[PDB]
């Protein structure tokens, strides 16, 4: 009796939540400790982090 | 007479050594001749009038 409207459904989420990357800075202080800049001075400067 | 210290980066000075009064000592002194007795015996300036 019933003309049945034929429309069942499915569903899904997706979480995008960080981003990719975290850049984590650990500034330098060139001059450093132990040492000394001079002016007019050339030389190398070295941090490995 | 001229001690030179440098700090514990600098390796290489270049010193100009100039001698402004001369024109008033040349009304003093008939010759005279300045030897900067260098680092260690080496003898790297002269100056006269
Ligand atoms: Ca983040
Ligand atoms: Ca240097």
């Amino acid at each position: 009796s019933v003309t049945s409207d034929r429309t069942y459904y499915g569903y899904g989420d997706v979480s995008v939540k960080n981003e990719p990357v975290n850049v984590v800075v650990s500034p330098f202080s060139f001059p450093g400790a132990n040492a000394s800049l001079s002016s007019g001075g050339q030389g190398v400067f070295k941090k490995p982090d | 007479w001229i001690r030179v210290v440098n700090q514990s980066d600098v390796e290489n000075v270049k010193l100009e050594i100039d001698w402004v009064n001369a024109n008033q000592a040349a009304n003093y002194f008939d010759y005279a001749r300045i030897l900067v007795t260098g680092p260690n015996g080496q003898v790297k300036g002269y100056l006269s009038l």
